[PDB]
Order: structure tokens, then C-alpha cells, then sequence
């Protein structure tokens, strides 16, 4: 199924796991971060039906099941749900034996420390790989991307990190990581659907009303002209189908969903928004510094599709930003997926061979070398 | 991209023939109680006489 | 005197109770659900005749007998009469002393506990039967027509069920028992003969009565467009034979009275009808479960051999159910016998072994015993 | 009756519509939400009789009725007959009607605004009242209650709202709203009734089933315990009288009707019980919000009338909840009431007679007016 013994990349977030191997430019397969588990009491002897179903089966067969997500807010707590996963990802579908290959895990720099120990400690203890390596997602963004300098904004599914990055160098005095997400999106949304009239609560449910989040929101350019026409005509309206043959309309609930990302009071937060983020991780830097991020934003992950999103962006910024100043945005169309390529570019660097933590050095400390190691 | 519908195709096969089969199963394994009886008759052929008993 | 001590398997419904072993693909005998009583005085001496005759014999001898029924709306309410049954049936008819024998039995799975919980006693105690199960009547409803999913609506004499199972799981929440069966089309068929010219209300009245049903009554899929004509022009008339050599005929009626299950107004129930039930049983379940009950109506029991039933509840599901989706009606020759060849089926199913109550848990726990084991 | 134009009060449930003049601290009488219509055919004359029945008529003479309710989970879906309802309420019952009185209607906060649209053109255009206002139930058991703070669990008919308010505002981001209510409890209990061989179908049987639940039912503080007992002892039993002069006994059925609240699964829910709800109500509020709301857990609607609430509830909070932290619950004898009541209290207070749509402002704007206007 492989021809190489290469790196394995898997990217772990609160929403998917996108997994393949360094080299590639794709993951081989998407396995959402979901263990599901019957909710109901059977009826039918000798029919098989499993206990519990991981990534893809448990969504194929989710009509009867509650859905858990062991990834939350960018890190994992149910490591046991995340070593089947990857046992799944990795056998069933990538077609390897980690044991025969290096791995390469992501996170953000300001989630707890705990998430890489544990992602480091289960590969090295139940998957027996002979090394392990932590990246940085940003920076990850920034190899996919072409640049060694830029801020980047990573749409996690948990939170965002919103780091700067300065000629290779973390500027960590001025990561913003903002506790706004693409799961937050999606509760707004099912609570604006709930005001329409459509009740998702269930977890077939609530996976229907992510779907409708990316089939059809936008940001929009300027938020309050665009409101001003969807709340008023049908004509900004538009249909979804709802897996059972009925129809869901949704109106200016289509951008006032993500505008969250520009207004993070929808969902109880305290924040201005992303753009402030952005701006404060360019202005906390020294003015030698500034020049290079402000003409270097860069979007990474997912919501940097929404439309309107890069040139909203740019826009916010740039108001914020001095004049003179030149404020530009880089979002590749290798978006929601350019980390994971970033991931593949790294593990698969002759600079970053030395990077690793062996399966010698593993076992000699344990788990909580990967904070001396990795970054 | 051979494989994959492949495989949903033996998936879905197996199920529905599956059920098909262990119907067949009850069906094979016991054919007799949709059989049938000769249901044989006696007649009484003897329209030459008549019987010993008082009430004949 | 078996090749294999399998167990016996019999269906006791409120009309008809089937028995056969398992393993086969039919019963080996169909008897009514009867025990018939003398109601005459007799004044000839030697001439036989029983205190009590049961099944075939009290609807042999019916001429001079008083017939009832033990079991009524699914549930036995004279278990006497049922032993006299399971004897017959058992032991005179299939030449099987229950005592060699493991027997499986069936009952709805909302139907009322003092039923599922007899008929474990009765086997046990009187009996001596090694082992029991009562099985899921929808569960062998499916077993008999190939399927893990669909809305069981079986139809028959005592109770229509309407129990929606997905991939071998019952949804609960969904079942909508309804007290419409086919012993009220009967006693309608009666009544509207009745208003005919032809009265009919004696045991014997009633068997002919069920008689004409079975060979002359149909649903009707258009039944406006069919009583349109059917009630102007003796052309949709159907001649039945008495067995006095009288000659009925009937017309709207023949149709009119297995219309009460789409109409239950007609007997005086409050009822939304067989095809809503189905509707909301698919309706009621979690939409990624509905589109696969959706295709799956699974027809079952007796009285879905009227033609124009699997039509007819095929087009009022659709007409209730959203457009796009695909309503698809299961209606097999194994219709009316499907319940015991599904218990054929689970009897003979190598992981069913395991299900078994033993007489020695049987006497530990007692009765009750079917709640902890069963169902 | 009145001699001051003082504004009325409707609380309309999917259950019944309490209703009274403002200024009084209880519903001058209670309108059940119930419309009915014969489904037998007439055939005497000079017999007065209606083409349909409201309220309490619906119920009295309700043994040859259908009875129907216009609303479900909290949203009206039958208008037209909630009009007839409300024309009795005013005209003849209550003896007040909007024509010459300001009307409030109480609502859930994430009830679709759709219905308020309606109910507002209705009380402008049908009962020609002067001015609206659609005010939170929250805000309405926060009054009556003595508290400005609080998590609110109003209980309804059809659904459950739960939503925390700190200091006088809304903390939206925190509301967990949930669908079970008393009508889904309801039906818990027919079904295990069901399987004690009393079988609740027709609108008599539900009716009674109902009060059955209103008079028998209870919680207790420990389900496990209160079942080890109610199980295995008669003590625990009680006979309840049915129209007929007949009783049904029930037993641990008594209690898990009530668990529902504490067990959705019963139902076919995906949720943990509404301590778990109230939890994350408090939970996920700011932590110098989550002391006061922890020490001011709400009770409201119905359903907390059930033996033990106040106890099983403060209990399982105090669980989930941190420790040192007091958690305190309140359940005033206003309960089931204290919508209502609050309603009269907002609809009376000097603070609040700015805050009504005038009849002025309605024709201007049309029925959409209550979505900017109240909430």
C-alpha cells in the first residue's frame, strides 16, 4: 500500500483527524476524532453489531449512537479513545505499523502541557514507535505556505492560537490565543436555527447542523450592509437538505453564525475578534518586526473558506494598522488542509531529523521529555 | 478507488443474501411440515351384507 | 425420537396458533386459538363426545358448541385453555413432549408483562419444558424477511405492534401499539352483513364470517375510486358459498370493512389507522434512522393478504412522509407464517444458545425470570 | 368584575392556560389548552350540544369527545383554536378581555420567534388589545420567587428551558435547553401502566393517565433505594380511582414516571436529567457568576410539585458541583404558579409601563414589531 519507509503525519484536532504520510500533499484519509457507542437496547440475534465504533464507523452507523469527541478545546483527555483511533487510522487505513516508522503529532503552543505528553506517551507505549516529534501548527502553516515570517490563525475546531512568527523565531509575548472555534460556531448556530424553528439536539442532530454551517455560511465583506439585505429579502436565503427529505431555509443566520469570529460576544466570550488578535500579535512586536507580519497574515485551517473572509480580514487589519503600511493576507486554496502538508514538509526536512525523540530517549525519561525535545 | 465500493458491495450482499440464507436455512432443514398425508379411506366395500350388532 | 433435540417453536395469536419445530420453514399444523364447550344437553349414550374439545376438534365439532377464544388482543387471559392448546399442539399434533424439548414462544415487545411472564411459567410448570424464550414477534417478523431494519407492522388478529428496529435495535421511544386488529374487521363484517340481510352473531355465525373475510375481502388501494363503483354496480359483487349452500354476495362492504384499519372510526376507535402509525413509528426516530425505515415498511402478520394492503399502506405512508425520500413497501409470501419462521430461524441460530432460560434458573428466579433473560 | 383597565395575564402551555387579571398573585381560573369535538354520530334532537368544546366544557363532556391540544412544546400550531379558547378565557370565564386591558404573555427565551408574530397579531387583531408585551418566563418565576438571580428551570408542558440570569441579565451563552417536559414524563407512564395491563390509548385514558401522574407520582431523593423497596414491597403501592369505579395499583412505576427528569434515556433522550442541565447552566457562566447562580438554582412550571424535588436536585448539583461551594435551591409553594404570578408582578410594576407595544406601534410595524419591541 506504501512504497517507503517515511514519517507518518497525523494532525489531531477537536473536530478530525487528518492522517497520511510525510512526503504527500493530502492525508490518506480523514478520520473524524469520534468513538461512537450504541444508545439503544438490541433486539436481533446473530445480526453482528459492534460495541462501540471508531472515526468513519462511527459515523456510518450513527442513527443509533451517541457520538464522543476525546478531543477538547485542542487536547486530549480521553487517550483511550484517541489510541483506537489511531489504530484504526493507522492499520486499517493508512495501511502502516508505526513501529516501522517515525510519527509526527501537532498542537498549539498555549493549549496544556499535558496534551503532548500523552500523544507522545501512546505512541511510544502502545504503538511502539521508534520516535516522536510535536509540531507547531503555525509553524507547520508557515512551511505549507512558503514563509518563515507571518502571524497565523489556525481555525482550530477547539480554540485559535493566533501566533507570530518572526525569520524562523517565535515571538511568544504576542500569541493571542482566542477561545473562539469551529465548535462554538456550530452551537451558535444550533441555538439561531432554534429560533427559526428547528430544534437540533440529538447527535445526529447536532452533526447535521455542523454540515449546514459548511455547505452554507459566509462572513461577509461588511457585515452590517449584508444584514441589511438578508434580513430584509428571501433573495440572500438559501436551502439546505435536512437527511430526511425536509428542508431547512436559513437567512441572515448564514453570516451572523461565523460573524462570531468578529464578534465572539455572541457566545458569552470576552474578545474583539480575530482581527484583534491578529493586530495585537503584529503590534506587541518590536517595529522592525511589525513590517514583515503586517504584510504576512496567514490563514491556516478551516473559516479562512468562508467567503468574504480573506478580504474581511485584510480590511479589519488594515483599519486597525498605521497608514503608509502595506497589510496583506496570505490563504492559499490548500486551505483547511495546508497544516496537515505542513506537517508532511517538516517530517520529511533533513533539518528536522535531528528533532526527533527516540525510542531510547523515550523510554530513558518518559513522557515528559517531549517538552525538552519538541519545542 | 476499485476497492473501496468493492467492499461496500460485499458488505451489503452479505447482509441481504445473509437473511436470505438463514431463512433458507429454516426452509432446507425441515420440508416436512410443508408436505402433505395420503389420507387413505376404508369405504366399507361390503354392499353384499350387513353387520352382527344390534343396531345394525 | 428427533434427529436433534431442537426446539419446538410456536406462535400463539388471538386467531391462529402455529407450531412446528425448529430448523423446518413451516409449522406442521395451524389451529385456532379455540377450546370449544358443549352448550347443549346430549341424550344419546356412547356416542363419544368430549367435555371440552381443542384447536381443529372444538372447530370440527363447532356445530353444537359454544367457541372461545384464551387469548385476546396479543395476551392470554385463560392460561387453562392455553395448556390444553400447547398440549394439542405440542404434544398430540407435532408427536414432541415439550419435556425433551427447549420451546420458544412469542409476544410483542410492549406487550403487557403478565402474558410473556405466563407463558414462561406455564411451559416450566406444567409442561417441564428444559429451556424457554419468548420471542420478539417483530424480531422474528424480520428474521423471516431478511432485514435489520424497518418498521415491523404486523397486523393481525389481536394487535397491530408498529415497532420501528434499526440494524437490529429497537427504537423504544417510536412504538406506537395500536388496539386495531383483525378480530374487529370480523365482527364489523358481521355487522355490516348484518345491514345487508344477512344477520350473523353466533359462534358458528362468526367462523363463517371469518371465513368470508379470508377468501373475498381485500383494501383496496383507491378505495374511493373502487367504493365509487363498488357501491353503484353489483358488477364488484363477490358470491361466498355458506355451508348450508346459502349464497352471499358482497360489494363495497368486501372492501369497507379492512378499510378500518386505514379507518378505525368505523368500529368506534380513536385512531390515527395503520398507515400513520407506521409514519410516526419512522417519524419518531432520529433522522438517520428514518431514511432507512423509510424504505423498509416490513409487512407482516396475517390480514396483509388482502390485495391492495402493501399498496395501500405504501401510498399513504408516502402521502404523510416528505418528498425526495423514498417509501418502499417489504410484503413477502412468508406474510401471516413470517412470525413462526422467524422463530424457526432464531432457534436454530448458534449465538441463540446462549439466550436460553434453563429449568433451574427458572426455578431460582421464577416467572419474572423472562423480564431478566428475554425481553 | 374589574373597575380599573389593568393589564391580563396568559401563561399558554401545550398543558393548560392559567390566566387572571394583573395585580392578583394567582390565575383567576385555569383554561386547559383543549379543544374537542365529538367523534360519534348524533341521533337524538333538542339536545343543545356544541360543534366543539373549549377548556373545561372539553373535559366534562369528554367521554364522547376527541380532545386536542393547539399547542406543542410550547409553539402554537393550531391558532384558530386557540382563539376559541381564549374567547371563552376572556368573554366568559374570566370576565375581562384585551378590548378593554394591555395583555403580557409569557415566553421561553429560544422559543421560535415565529410565534410570538402570531400570538401578537392575534391579541392586536382578533381581541383588539391596546398593548402587548411577550415577557421571559425566567424573568417571571425570578419575581414571583423574591430573586434577581438564578438558574431557571421553568418546567413547561412541551419542553424545558433552563436559563441562567445573573443580576437582572440574560446569560444566554449558558442556556441548556432540553426536550422532555411533564407531557413526555406522561407518556413514560402510560407505557409501563401499559405493561401492568392497563393500557392508556383513547382521550378519556390519556386524560386519566395523566391525573394519575398529577396525584400518585414523586421523585424521592434516591431512585435506587426508593425502587430496592418499591419493588419487592405492596407498602410502596397505591390504588388510584378511574371513572368507572374500577383502580389501577401502582407501584415503582409511581417514581420512574418523575425520574425521566433525572433519566432521559427512558424516552429515547439523548440527555443526563436536568441536574446535569442546571449544572452546565452554572458551569459554564464566568466563575463570579457561578456562586451566586449555584446558590439560587431555580425551580419553576410544573413537574416540581413531585415529593423530593428540592431534595434530588439540590443533592445531584451539589455532586457536580465544586466543593466548599454552597448550592441552594428554591422551590416556593408559588410553583407551577409563579409564571403566572411574575407575569402579573412584570405586567404591574411602575419600572415596566414603558416597556408595552401599543396599539399604535403594532399597525405601523405589523406582528414582526414583537421580535424588536419585547425580546
Amino acid at each position: 500500500d506504501e512504497d517507503e519507509t517515511t514519517a507518518l503525519v497525523c494532525d489531531n484536532g477537536s473536530g478530525l483527524v487528518k492522517a497520511g504520510f510525510a512526503g504527500d500533499d493530502a492525508p490518506r484519509a480523514v478520520f473524524p476524532s469520534i468513538v461512537g457507542r450504541p444508545r439503544h437496547q438490541g433486539v436481533m440475534v446473530g445480526m453482528g453489531q459492534k460495541d462501540s465504533y471508531v472515526g468513519d464507523e462511527a459515523q456510518s452507523k450513527r442513527g443509533i449512537l451517541t457520538l464522543k469527541y476525546p478531543i477538547e478545546h485542542g487536547i486530549i483527555t480521553n487517550w483511550d479513545d484517541m489510541e483506537k483511533i489511531w489504530h484504526h487510522t493507522f492499520y486499517n487505513e493508512l495501511r502502516v505499523a508505526p513501529e516501522e516508522h517515525p510519527t509526527l503529532l501537532t498542537e498549539a503552543p498555549l493549549n496544556p502541557k499535558a496534551n503532548r505528553e500523552k500523544m507522545t506517551q501512546i505512541m511510544f507505549e502502545t504503538f511502539n514507535v521508534p520516535a516522536m516529534y510535536v509540531a507547531i501548527q503555525a509553524v507547520l502553516s508557515l512551511y505549507a505556505s512558503g514563509r518563515t515570517t507571518g502571524i497565523v490563525l489556525d481555525s482550530g475546531d477547539g480554540v485559535t492560537h493566533n501566533v507570530p512568527i518572526y525569520e524562523g523565531y517565535a515571538l511568544p509575548h504576542a500569541i493571542m490565543r482566542l477561545d473562539l472555534a469551529g465548535r462554538d460556531l456550530t452551537d451558535y448556530l444550533m441555538k439561531i436555527l432554534t429560533e427559526r424553528g428547528y430544534s437540533f439536539v440529538t447527535t445526529a442532530e447536532r452533526e447535521i447542523v455542523r454540515d449546514i454551517k459548511e455547505k452554507l455560511c459566509y462572513v461577509a465583506l461588511d457585515f452590517e450592509n449584508e444584514m441589511a439585505t438578508a434580513a430584509s429579502s428571501s433573495s440572500l436565503e438559501k436551502s439546505y437538505e435536512l437527511p430526511d427529505g425536509q428542508v431547512i431555509t436559513i437567512g441572515n443566520e448564514r453570516f451572523r453564525c461565523p460573524e462570531t469570529l468578529f464578534q465572539p460576544s455572541f457566545i458569552g466570550m470576552e474578545s474583539a475578534g480575530i482581527h484583534e488578535t491578529t493586530y495585537n500579535s503584529i503590534m506587541k512586536c518590536d517595529i522592525d518586526i511589525r513590517k514583515d507580519l503586517y504584510a504576512n497574515n496567514v490563514m491556516s485551517g478551516g473559516t479562512t473558506m468562508y467567503p468574504g473572509i480573506a478580504d474581511r480580514m485584510q480590511k479589519e487589519i488594515t483599519a486597525l494598522a498605521p497608514s503608509t503600511m502595506k497589510i496583506k493576507i496570505i490563504a492559499p486554496p490548500e486551505r483547511k488542509y495546508s497544516v496537515w502538508i505542513g506537517g508532511s514538509i517538516l517530517a520529511s526536512l533533513s533539518t528536522f531529523q535531528q528533532m526527533w525523540i527516540t525510542k531510547q530517549e523515550y523510554d530513558e525519561a518518559g513522557p515528559s521529555i517531549v517538552h525538552r525535545k519538541c519545542f | 478507488m476499485q476497492a473501496l465500493l468493492g467492499a461496500r458491495a460485499k458488505e451489503s450482499l452479505d447482509l441481504r443474501a445473509h437473511l436470505k440464507q438463514v431463512k433458507k436455512e429454516d426452509t432446507e432443514k425441515e420440508n416436512r411440515e410443508v408436505g402433505d398425508w395420503r389420507k387413505n379411506i376404508d369405504a366399507l366395500s361390503g354392499m353384499e351384507g350387513r353387520k352382527k350388532k344390534f343396531e345394525s
